[PDB]
RNA sequence: GGUGAAAUUCUUGGAUUUAUUGAAGACUAACUACUGCGAAAGCAUUUGCCAAGGACGUUUUCAUUAAUCAAGAACGAAAGUUAGGGGAUCGAAGAUGAUCAGAUACCGUCGUAGUCUUAACCAUAAACUAUGCCGACUAGGGAUCGGGUGGUGUUUUUUUAAUGACCCACUCGGCACCUUACGAGAAAUCAAAGUCUUUGGGUUCUGGGGGGAGUAUGGUCGCAAGGCUGAAACUUAAAGGAAUUGAGGUUUCCGUAGGUGAACCUGCGGAAGGAUCAUUA
């Protein structure tokens, strides 16, 4: 009797500067009639994308991003970074049997006031000469590798901003970093930086949102 | 359904009834027969009652052209739902499923009879005479204390039903206290179940609970609201407050150390004037 | 108007899989038309179609359940069987799920499900028409929507601790009842 | 390239089978459409066949209130139950398949715990 | 929601679902294995601190200090008891729904005590490897955990030097596994359940048909619940048992706690004295 759909309008999420393909999509907000805006109904909004649709190439498709919502105008309302995901089902093809399962996490604020929490993962392999089926690591290894996961991603985190963080978390170098540094106490294969996650917040700062934004 | 088909210990179940000829008898569960006609021959009327057409029927045609006829009385229906007529003395074989509420049935009679033959179950007879201090002594066994007396006559075996079931039967004697005790009875049931949710606790471990305690502050909120007194300042809710005056209690009556099992009735009466002077009620 | 599906395996199954590859590109290109990828790089299967072919999203539907039922341990004939009919589902549970059973309980219950080789396993096959694949704690049931809910029961019946002389007579039961409508 | 983007989640219970269509967020939700309203027997409400209805429904209200492409998302009820889909949820994906709806990024999302509390039946699991 | 089919229950003051945030207590999934540790019960997120321990290696020390153990003592699942704590989930007791030959397909919602913890108790389990502990000998094989030895063997160093990982060979101490009978056994089976009618390495505990019965009495311990010790009268001789081949409900139990239709039901923990098929290695 009401039929709010054709009362609806649309608008356009989109993506900061660090993603290629800074078009997101497409949402629905209500008319902003008396007594309530449209624009503070849009404050608290955090939407979730896989990352192939941000760079193109699949080879990005198990990960996502959630984005919260930061700053409407024009009909276009920006964005910022919200956190990282691992899809389900790939960890359930990464954990397999006969191997053993590493996983640390650092919680570190960054050089503005973006306290964060980082989650690592690591795997155990064997290098191509193995007859042994297993190849697990003593305790030892398992807490050396954990202390320089820790370390290296503390120093990735802590000395920089989540610009330049998010820039070389698209490129996964973290993963590389850490291969080299623990190479001579284990093989490991398939190092995956698995989630990352906002905790606290500064102040608005539209300037840095104007910094990052602003294209098209 | 069984069928007592002992010839034996039907006459002595007739004899301990004590029947004089001017009774009016309720017989409950007249089963095949075997034991209804004496009845009908050594008292002036007996009504009984029939959950099935067909025994009825079959009752009254074994009745027809015995002298005995015109005084017997059927009456069809559920026992729990129908009105009982004036009767003096009471004798139930019914099926075990109605044992527990139905004496109380015979409690909260107005003009309660006088005596009662049942047959019960081994483990409810032995329930029902449990003397306090024993590994019997439970809710049912004050409560059957208070507003009766109990007394077990003699043992029924497993082959003398037909078919024989796998259990014992027992015969006891029940007879309502003349004239009944002064105690309310919601009052008593109430304090009894909360004693007796666990037999073997203290009573003062077993008014630590949330529930208890929360019911005990609605009653007395309704205490307050019909004496109209306002309530006073408390930390959360008052019904903290009453905890001590709980403790209090337990303060003369020294039950907070005894058990439910092992008390007496003397010890449930004090407690429960205890709570009656301090305005804690139960319903 | 092309449409990918990626549907991971596990490498344990990737050995079977080759064995019976030349046995599934071709029937995926001869009565459904949806063009196969293996990539071996990500250990994966891509199924695409692309309006040059058949105009039939439904059709990579049913080849991405298909491929889904074979990954998951099924036989090639059941999964054929998936492919021509639009009926069959997988129920997918556990047996922790149903009770908890820890050490030598969950191996003798798995044991208890199979029987002395399988046969029991393979009274439900015939008795219920469906098709019952174990895991190393998962178990699947590929059917029917009543069949698999008919199997459901009596596998979780067997689960909980039943004797499988029970469970025989409920198989009894349930053909006599089942093939009369 | 004019396709508009939104989300779907396939909520499939024991009893039950939840159709959920919204945008990029979970604000501001289009058509919730579940078995229990499209059947009238107290049973069938669970089965594939309602499920199929309702994706039907719905996919005829997502097609006329304008979205063109959804990303779904199914997941059983999840927690310390069976913690995956059942045959409604398969059948309902497989009803939107059979709208010509656009589908893309498969993914499951059913709530997974790490040991979590006790589930009901209580060490003699339920007698089912 | 729920179940074989219903109902109570929440819901146009918005149930269920979707999205953001927060709080509470509990538990540590996947990795998890015929793997590891501990005297057993038992033990699974990260990091730090404290004390402890096994095995290996030693051309280190002392020189019998040892083995088993009445008395006595420490620990001892879960349940249970007395107080303090917060009490999410589950949940004996309880309140309520319908009982429909068939419940085969005996359930639903709310929920006390309890579940978790501190300070005291109790001292039982199918506490099981149903196999006391110490010492020696006796048969073939492949894995695997921890330590050690050798390899002008492999790989990562950015220069192929230590180490780490892998491979090969050996050795000590473990968790087990496959085959066989030198033997053993009544058999199932057993590398001990062997070294025995040809019978002796040391030592502790137990048993001497089944009910009656772990019942009665007495003692001791425990706040209680109950634990330890522990009979007899009467009764069976087609009596009790171990292994293998020739009308309804039907997993069997143990410790513990509570309640009653039909000697049953339910809560916590434990056992098999219960029937491993398909794929890979």
């Amino acid at each position: 009797v009401v039929d709010p759909f054709t009362r609806k309008e649309w608008f356009d999420i989109k993506a900061p500067s660090t993603f290629e393909n800074r078009n997101v999509g497409k949402t629905l907000v209500n008319k902003s009639t008396g007594l309530k805006s449209a624009s503070d109904a849009l404050k608290g909004r955090v939407v979730e994308v896989c990352l192939a649709d941000l760079q193109g190439s699949e080879d990005h498709s198990f990960r996502k991003i959630k984005l919260r919502v930061d700053e409407v105008q024009g009909k276009n309302l920006l964005t910022n970074f919200h956190g990282m995901d691992f899809t389900t089902d790939k960890l359930r093809s990464m954990v397999r049997k006969w191997q053993t399962l590493i996983e640390a996490n650092v919680t570190v604020k960054t050089s503005d006031d973006y306290v964060l929490r980082i989650f690592a993962i690591a795997f155990t392999r064997k290098q191509a000469n193995q007859v042994k089926r297993h190849s697990y690591a003593q305790s030892s290894h398992i807490r050396a590798i954990r202390k320089v996961i820790s370390e290296i991603l503390t120093k990735e985190v802590q000395g920089s901003t989540l610009a330049q963080l998010t820039s070389k978390l698209i490129p996964e170098v973290i993963n590389k970093e850490i291969e080299n540094a623990t190479k001579d106490i284990f093989p490991l294969q398939n190092i995956h930086v698995r989630k990352v996650k906002l905790l606290k917040q500064p102040k608005f700062d539209v300037g840095a949102l104007m910094a990052l934004h602003g294209e098209g | 359904q069984h069928i007592l088909k002992n010839p034996l210990v039907a006459q002595g179940i007739v004899d301990k009834a004590q029947i004089r000829p001017s009774d009016v008898v309720l017989e409950v569960g007249p089963g095949t027969g075997n034991l209804t006609v004496r009845i009908l021959e050594q008292a002036k009327n007996v009504v009984a009652v029939e959950m099935d057409p067909r025994m009825a029927a079959e009752l009254t045609k074994r009745v027809r052209g015995t002298p005995v006829e015109k005084k017997l009385e059927i009456m069809l229906g559920d026992f729990m739902k129908t009105e009982l007529p004036y009767f003096d003395i009471c004798i139930s074989n019914t099926p075990y499923q109605i044992s527990s509420p139905l004496v109380f049935k015979l409690i909260n009679q107005p003009r309660p009879p006088r005596v009662s033959i049942l047959m019960f179950q081994r483990e409810f007879a032995l329930r029902l005479l449990a003397r306090p201090g024993d590994s019997l002594y439970c809710r049912l066994s004050a409560n059957v204390q208070m507003w009766a007396n109990v007394t077990h006559i003699m043992k029924v075996g497993k082959n003398n039903f037909r078919p024989p079931p796998q259990v014992e039967s027992s015969v006891v004697r029940l007879e309502i206290k003349n004239p009944r005790p002064q105690v309310d009875y919601n009052e008593w049931d109430g304090l009894l179940r909360i004693v007796f949710v666990r037999k073997n606790r203290t009573i003062s471990a077993g008014f630590k609970s949330t529930t208890v305690m929360d019911i005990l502050e609605k009653n007395y909120k309704t205490f307050l609201a019909m004496n109209n007194e306002m309530v006073d300042d408390t930390k959360g809710s008052m019904h903290d407050v009453v905890k001590e005056k709980i403790d209090t209690v337990l303060k003369e009556t020294d039950l907070g150390d005894k058990r439910a099992g092992k008390c007496d009735q003397n010890d449930f009466l004090r407690l429960l004037y205890a709570f009656h002077q301090v305005g804690i009620h139960f319903s | 108007k092309f449409e990918s599906r990626k549907i991971m395996v596990p490498p344990h199954r990737m050995t079977p899989l080759r064995n019976s590859w030349t046995k599934i590109y071709p029937p995926l290109v001869e009565h459904l038309k949806l063009q196969v990828r293996m990539n071996l790089k990500t250990k994966s299967v891509e199924l695409r179609t692309n309006p040059k072919f058949t105009t039939d999203p439904g059709a990579l539907q049913k080849g991405a359940d298909f491929i889904k039922a074979f990954t998951l341990g099924f036989d090639l004939d059941d999964s054929i069987a998936l492919l021509r009919l639009d009926d069959l589902y997988i129920e997918t549970f556990e047996v922790k799920d149903v009770k908890t059973l820890t050490g030598d309980h969950l191996s003798r219950a798995i044991g208890r499900i199979a029987g002395k080789d399988g046969k029991t396993k393979f009274a439900i096959e015939n008795a219920t028409r469906t098709r019952i694949v174990l895991a190393d704690s998962k178990i699947h049931i590929l059917g029917g929507f009543t069949h698999i809910r008919m199997a459901r029961e009596s596998v979780v019946s067997l689960i909980l601790g039943s004797p499988p002389g029970k469970v025989y007579g409920n198989l009894r039961t349930v053909a006599s009842r089942l093939k009369e409508r | 390239n004019s396709q508009v983007f939104g989300v779907a989640r396939i909520y499939a219970s024991f009893n039950d089978t939840f159709v959920h269509v919204t945008d990029l967020s979970g604000k501001e939700t289009i058509a919730r459409v579940t078995g229990g309203m499209k059947v009238k027997a107290d049973r069938d409400e669970s089965s594939p066949y309602a499920a199929m209805l309702a994706a039907q429904d719905v996919a005829a209200k997502c097609k006329e209130v304008g979205i063109t492409a959804v990303h779904v998302k199914i997941r059983a009820t999840g927690g310390t139950r069976t913690k995956t889909p059942g045959p409604g949820g398969q059948a309902a994906l497989r009803a939107l398949a059979r709208s010509g709806l656009r589908i893309g990024r498969i993914e499951d999302v059913t709530p997974v715990p790490s040991d979590s509390t006790r589930k009901k039946g209580g060490r003699r699991g339920r007698r089912l």
